[PDB]
């Protein structure tokens, strides 16, 4: 593509607590985790930028990282999936 | 008895001899660097023309022969 | 500050150098005065960035006169129409400040940079020779870094001080931080307007390395609009500005206000 | 000390009646240099002149030993002068 802004990403299925929507439009300024890590309940995983600001996202739980969907630098929409725990 | 005069010379000074020629209904011809390209006073004179494009603005003002 | 004879001697000894040697065109005689006595320094044997001052004062133009000489024209015909020297003489005085990038928060060193902003002055007699600032272009370190001369001209010494002075503050300068503040401090000093004054003036007087916070409201705004409008406000979703619905203030007048009496006032009756 | 001259450069037409000419200027240079002041009116790369007032762009006045020498000086100042989207009275 050349970076991957271009890249459209599934919508989080709302009723799963395994899979983490976006909460709202961002870019993802730092990824902090890949798959298959394991880290303590609260473990600051993604950070995004909603609009000049900036908020960590934590795991719900202990658990395994599945999937991360997004890289460093890319663009966001409200509940898009971005991570899936077990 | 003078009709044309060159200013070796840049700057606030090279104006200002431009405008005396001028007012003694003398041409003037200013001198400029590879840097003073855009030194207004390349613009207020009647010719303008660049001093050694090989030899360096830092040495340009200085060369003699040129 | 000199006395009047004494600079009579100072010219006539200038004089009796040049005309000894048979000097043509424009040339400048140095001295080092104390007490009494000249004492011949060197000989400039072109004109000087100072040149201005005296012209002011004496009515002639010298860059000028150099030209017809060169031409042979006469010192005392139709041309150069230079009065005789019992005719010349000084109308008020004139004041010549220099203004480089050399910074005076960092001991006079000239700075390399491009000007993003230059504001002119005006008024009657004030010269401004612009020779590096004009526009937004960068100047070499390789040229003494003359970005401007400044000159003023009145009949009273007090009346020249404060023509420089208000030109030196609607001066405006920046990228570069220049040595402006600095030269006001020496326009209103007591010992420059009492004429006396050393060569070592300014080493002797440390209280004009005394800088001002003078702050550029109107450029500060210019940046936080700028800043703000390129990119964006925190929490603030980027999108088409307001004042969308013009919905005019209603107002009242300070009188009535002034007039009015509630329970502030009651406080200020009753506790 | 010598002597001084004035004029008024204004927008008036010199070909047409001397009737002030309205409009932008689209671009203004002035001169200067020793023994040359310029109090500036409307004459600016800015605004539009508007006909409700007497029309001056710049007043120009010049100061040298000689007459001739103050004449010389006002002239080219004169013609240093450029003015672009409005007529005026400058030739």
């Amino acid at each position: 593509n050349v970076h991957t802004n271009a890249n459209v990403k599934p919508k989080a299925d709302k009723s799963n607590p395994s899979h983490i929507g976006a909460q709202m439009p961002g870019s993802v300024t730092e990824v902090k985790v890949s798959v298959g890590e394991t880290v303590k309940a609260n473990q600051p995983l993604l950070i995004t930028e909603a609009m000049k600001m900036e908020t960590t996202i934590q795991a719900p739980f202990d658990g395994v990282i599945k999937q991360v969907t997004v890289n460093n630098g890319d663009t966001i929409a409200t509940g898009d999936l971005l991570i899936e725990i077990e | 008895q003078i009709k044309k005069l060159l200013v070796a010379n840049r700057g606030e000074i090279a104006i200002r001899i431009f405008r005396a020629a001028a007012e003694l209904d003398i041409s003037t011809v200013a001198i400029y660097s590879n840097e003073d390209k855009s030194s207004l006073h390349r613009y207020k004179a009647d010719e303008s023309y660049l001093v050694g494009s090989d030899l360096g603005p830092a040495e340009s003002y200085l060369n003699i022969e040129r | 500050g000199l006395s009047p004879t004494l600079r009579q001697r100072i010219c006539d000894a200038a004089i009796q150098l040049m005309e000894n040697i048979k000097y043509v065109n424009a040339g400048t005689v140095e001295f080092l005065v104390s007490g009494d006595e000249f004492f011949f320094i060197e000989v400039n044997p072109r004109v000087q960035v100072e040149h201005t001052i005296t012209e002011m004062v004496t009515g002639i133009d010298i860059v000028k006169t150099q030209i017809l000489v060169a031409a042979g024209a006469d010192l005392f015909g139709e041309e150069i129409n230079m009065p005789q020297q019992k005719d010349i003489t000084t109308l008020g005085y004139a004041i010549q400040c220099r203004i480089t990038t050399e910074d005076p928060l960092n001991d006079f060193m000239p700075d390399t940079g491009t000007i993003i902003a230059y504001r002119s002055s005006g008024g009657f007699g004030v010269r401004l020779d612009a020779g590096d600032g004009f526009q937004g272009a960068e100047i070499s370190p390789y040229y003494d870094s003359l970005l401007v001369k400044l000159s003023t001209h009145a009949i009273s010494f007090k009346q020249a001080e404060e023509k420089m002075v208000r030109s030196l503050r609607e001066m405006r300068i920046r990228g570069v931080k220049t040595n402006i503040p600095f030269l006001i401090n020496v326009m209103k000093n007591k010992k420059f307007t009492s004429g006396d004054y050393t060569t070592k003036f300014i080493e002797e007087t440390p209280e004009l390395f005394d800088i001002q916070p003078s702050l550029d409201r109107g450029t500060k705004t210019l940046e936080y609009i700028g800043n703000v409008t390129i990119n964006g406000f925190p929490n603030v979703e980027k999108r088409p500005k307001p004042d969308y619905e013009l919905a005019s203030i209603p107002t009242v007048s300070s009188s009535k206000i002034a007039s009015f009496s509630g329970t502030k006032q009651l406080l200020d009756e009753v506790g």
